[PDB]
């Protein structure tokens, strides 16, 4: 992550991120709504950061330092460039909504009143089709990636030294290769939990309550489609094992 | 330190996310209780042994039968949760959660955990449950269910007061080491 965004999302909540004299100007219901929107953006910033660890630290480091056989790095990190493009674009829209809402003279005081429209746009049309295709592929290649990683770590000394070297810093404690893969798979099922809680505190403007209700429905339709499109790939699986599913 | 993986499973209202947040946080969440839990790697020393225990939640995956099992690979210990204020969450343990965990995590110890133990003596909870001919889960009902499903053990905790939370994760670490 870049320092500007890390500092803007360093606090545990929106109520602790804004100036106390700005917080005091708002009703409790607005504070509860903004705390959950802040959690959605903060966790999206961390999710994009997980994808940058996968592309820049692991994937590119293996290509630039190791002698792995062709197609090994793609098997360890399936769809990572596509996932990074989807989420970096979504994060850019969330951060621009926050930035446009800042008070003049402030880099931290803002209220986002219209999140629903942004979520409907993300979870409909081509961007939703791309999310569905990419997660159906990623989640079907998840078990294969974990097994490929375990095999390389157990048999290749240079691969083992590379992993231990780049995961040694304390800031990587939660972000080893297998942990990143599971963090990405679990991201999509966090959205309904966050959207439902934002909706619980967005009844003040009927247009907003309706837009978040529509967005929650689109997210659930996407998850149902992804879940129906998963069949775990296994290295060396025979056709007979597949057609006898 | 040896690395071990823990996954918590249970119905949507069981309190699994809150339990992971309260254990992992240094200060109890007095200002904002997070909606979700990403992951965490806890440094735990139990009975003289140092372990890095990776913690994972299945919240949000309850309705997605092909996404949810992706959380299970290489799990060393399962916390199987129900809420004491929800006898319905305990009924779903033996024929939904238990066969799933035994299939995807063969031979992995399961600790059955009764969450929200503070509600056992909460008057609002007792009044609401009494309208559906129910009462908070009794300790013997939790132990009998743990015994029946082949659980490694039965434990109770309250994420709200923190009582029993440290003991649950220290015991999960011991189970993961066996
Ligand atoms: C591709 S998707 O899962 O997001 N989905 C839902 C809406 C329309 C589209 C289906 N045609």
């Amino acid at each position: 992550s870049m320092e500007m965004d890390e500092k803007d999302f360093a606090a545990d909540s929106w109520s602790l991120a804004v100036d106390s004299s700005f917080l005091q100007q708002h009703k409790k219901e607005v504070m509860k709504q903004q705390d959950v929107i802040y959690e959605l953006i903060q966790t999206e910033l961390h999710h994009v950061r997980t994808l940058k660890i996968m592309t820049r630290l692991f994937r590119t480091g293996m290509l630039e330092e190791l002698h792995l056989e062709p197609g090994v790095v793609q098997g360890l990190f399936p769809c990572v460039d596509e996932l990074s493009d989807i989420h970096t674009r979504f994060l850019s829209q969330l951060l621009e909504r926050r930035r446009q809402a800042l008070c003049p003279g402030s880099t931290r005081n803002f209220v986002i009143h219209r999140l629903g429209d942004l979520l409907i746009s993300q979870f409909s049309g081509p961007s939703a089709e791309q999310m569905c295709k990419t997660y159906s592929e990623f989640c079907s290649r998840h078990s294969k990636a974990l097994k490929l990683y375990k095999e390389l770590y157990a048999r290749d000394k240079r691969f083992q030294q590379f992993i231990r070297k780049v995961t040694r810093p304390a800031v990587l404690k939660r972000h080893g290769v297998q942990e990143c893969i599971l963090l990405v798979t679990q991201r999509i099922t966090k959205y309904p939990l966050l959207i439902s809680r934002i909706l619980q505190h967005s009844h003040g403007i009927e247009e907003e309550r309706q837009d978040l209700t529509t967005a929650l429905g689109l997210v659930k339709e996407l998850l149902s489609n992804v879940d129906e499109g998963i069949y775990q790939l296994e290295k060396g699986a025979r056709l007979q094992e597949i057609y006898n599913r | 330190a040896i690395r071990k993986k823990l996954v918590i499973v249970g119905d949507g209202a069981c309190g699994k996310t809150c339990l992971l947040i309260v254990f992992s946080k240094d200060q109890f969440p007095e200002v904002y209780v997070p909606t979700v839990f990403e992951n965490y790697v806890a440094d735990i020393e139990v009975d003289g042994k140092q372990v890095e225990l990776a913690l994972w939640d299945t919240a949000g995956q309850e309705d997605y039968d092909r996404l949810r099992p992706l959380s299970y690979p290489d799990t060393d210990v399962i916390l199987m949760c129900f809420s004491i204020d929800s006898p319905d969450s305990l009924e779903n343990i033996p024929e939904k959660w238990t066969p799933e965990v035994k299939h995807f995590c063969p031979n992995v110890p399961i600790i059955l955990v009764g969450n929200k133990k503070d509600l056992r003596n909460d008057e609002h909870t007792r009044r609401e449950l009494a309208k559906m001919k129910q009462e908070p889960v009794k300790p013997e009902e939790g132990r009998d269910m743990a015994n029946r499903i082949g659980a490694f053990g039965y434990m109770e905790c309250s994420a709200k007061t923190k009582d029993g939370v440290r003991e649950v994760f220290e015991m999960a670490t011991r189970a993961a080491l066996q």
